[PDB]
């Protein structure tokens, strides 16, 4: 078989803002196989209030998928995606970065 | 409208 | 400009734990309008853009029955390609359809496709005359000349060169805020020292529509794309799209930098420069 590692991307829908509610995403892509299994966490902590896109593909057949939440963003508050996969020993977690 | 050529490998 | 539709199917085999997970999506450029799950409770295809709601249930009767077609075959062609392939019972793999049109400024046909790939490799294409079929092997050839011998490419043609064509533009029409509006770039850049001696500019694409994008560096006019960063153009969920690229500069030559923005919603491209 051949086995595609998503790449990762955390990032929220509008330029944050502490005090105001936004939308934390999660785009994972360039992956195959389908099955894949992703956490949004707060503070370490799995939010369950997190919906997903639909599986859709790429030119080159590897998958994408976004899983995003509503979220209000603060200074201290901590944000990252638990992304597991196949092509994974252990699950990658990277960290949000409002990118300021 | 999806299509309707349905035929098997 | 140009516009294009297209119905991606994923079917996936659970050997003997249930029947395949099946998921179809349809798209009008890059907007997504319809969907149907396999383990979904509605088993109806299904709305997910505002603009096909307005659209009767003749409609929706038919392409639910229509998708259902599409998952009984991929059902099927999974249990053939173990054959063909000789693989095992005891393992699962995965079949991928991908077939729409194009349309030009004019709306007039452009082009056709009709992919196929088994576990993420190409296996079966109609070729661009859509009057012949590219194999990836052997087995392909043995599909090929069971599609030869049915006139498939013939029948394909009709869908792809007419109704693909009809219903585009009669989604492009009832969906004219979604899916004819150009949604510029909005533009800023940002700075990092990332050490002493250098800093990272990162130069960003926000709130745009359609997803295609070029986000380009220059260095005193001359592209630079070594000491870059892009990202893929990714969707904020709002049916808007972003992106940044970024360049490790050495501290005080940040002046010297620029980046390029094009985008069909931009009457000409933007510049940005750090100070």
């Amino acid at each position: 078989m051949i086995q595609r590692t998503p790449k990762i991307q955390v990032y929220s829908r509008h330029p944050a803002e502490n005090g105001k509610s936004n939308f934390l995403n999660c785009y994972v892509s360039g992956f195959h196989p389908s099955d894949i299994e992703v956490d949004l966490l707060k503070n370490g902590e799995r939010i369950e209030k997190v919906e997903h896109s639909d599986l859709s593909f790429s030119k080159d057949w590897s998958f994408y998928l976004l899983y995003y939440t509503e979220f209000t963003p603060t200074e201290k508050d901590e944000y990252a995606c638990r992304v597991n996969h196949v092509t994974l020993s252990q699950p990658k977690i990277v960290k949000w970065d409002r990118d300021m | 409208l999806l299509g309707w050529v349905f035929a098997q490998v | 400009g140009s516009h294009s539709m297209r119905y991606f199917f994923t079917s996936v085999s659970r050997p003997g734990r249930g029947e395949p997970r099946f998921i179809a999506v349809g798209y009008v450029d890059d907007t997504q309008f319809v969907r149907f799950d396999s383990d979904a409770a509605s088993q109806r295809m299904e709305p997910r853009a505002p603009w096909i709601e307005q659209e009767g249930p003749e409609y929706w009767d038919g392409e639910t029955r229509k998708v259902k077609a599409h998952s009984q075959t991929h059902r099927v062609d999974l249990g053939t390609l173990r054959g063909y392939y000789n693989q095992s019972e005891a393992g699962s793999h995965t079949v991928q359809r991908m077939y729409g049109c194009d349309v030009g400024s004019d709306w007039r046909f452009l082009r056709g496709y009709h992919q196929y790939a088994y576990d993420g490799k190409d296996y079966i294409a109609l070729k661009e005359d859509l009057r012949s079929w590219t194999a990836a092997d052997m087995a392909a050839q043995t599909t090929k000349h069971k599609w030869e011998a049915a006139h498939v490419a013939e029948q394909l043609r009709a869908y792809l060169e007419g109704t693909c064509v009809e219903w585009l533009r009669r989604y492009l029409e009832n969906g004219k805020e979604t899916l004819q509006r150009t949604d510029a770039p909005k533009t800023h850049m940002t700075h990092h020292a990332v050490s002493d001696h250098e800093a990272t500019l990162r130069c960003w694409a926000l709130s745009f529509y359609p997803a295609e994008i070029t986000l380009t560096w220059q260095r005193d006019g001359e592209d630079q794309t070594q000491d870059t960063e892009l990202v893929e153009t990714r969707p904020a969920g709002d049916g808007t799209f972003q992106k940044w690229a970024a360049v490790v500069v050495p501290s005080g030559q940040e002046q010297r930098y620029t980046c390029h923005v094009q985008h069909e919603g931009l009457p000409k491209p933007l510049t940005l420069r750090w100070e």
